[PDB]
């Protein structure tokens, strides 16, 4: 239930081993944004290491579980929607004539 | 060996170091990473600059 690249920093400090245990256990499509973020070689090594999974003991999961809710910070109400982009273009379609061929060079300037 | 004094000058004294003063700012290090990891939801890396 959080975001990929705070998931990603926050087992990215942890062995590859665990890190591939956590992205086995963790949803496909999170595990794939979180392993798209990952560096080369690390990568490398967690697909090696999931191609070679052989289960995990219940007290190291238990242990890893632990570990991972005590590692847990203030991740209520995690992110926002609010606006960007779109609220950008609004904005600038409210903006004058003149304002919006500055816009225009700016944009293309970026 | 021998200078003329001047009131606006000063000089140094040896050196002190003091280890145990490193030894705290290490740990406080320690705590303000994970302090920080906390707060801002990044990873920070903090270095302890020279006394």
């Amino acid at each position: 239930f959080m975001e990929p690249q705070s998931a990603a920093d926050l087992i990215r400090d942890e062995h590859p081993q665990i890190i591939a245990t956590i992205l086995v256990h963790l949803k496909r499509s999170q595990a794939a944004d979180i392993l798209a973020l990952f560096d080369e070689r690390l990568r490398h090594d967690v697909m090696l290491r999931i191609a070679t999974f052989g289960g995990v003991q219940p007290a190291a999961l238990a242990e890893l579980t632990e570990v991972l809710n005590g590692l847990l910070d203030g991740q209520n109400l995690k992110r926002s929607k609010m606006g960007g982009v779109r609220t950008a273009a609004e904005i600038i379609n409210l903006m004058k004539t003149q304002q919006e061929e500055a816009v225009i060079t700016a944009v293309r300037e970026f | 060996d021998i200078r003329p004094y001047d009131p606006n000058t000063q000089r140094r004294v040896v050196r002190e170091r003091l280890q145990a003063l490193e030894i705290i700012n290490e740990r406080f290090a320690r705590q303000f990473r994970m302090g920080l990891f906390n707060l801002l939801r990044r990873s920070p890396d903090i270095t302890v600059g020279a006394i």
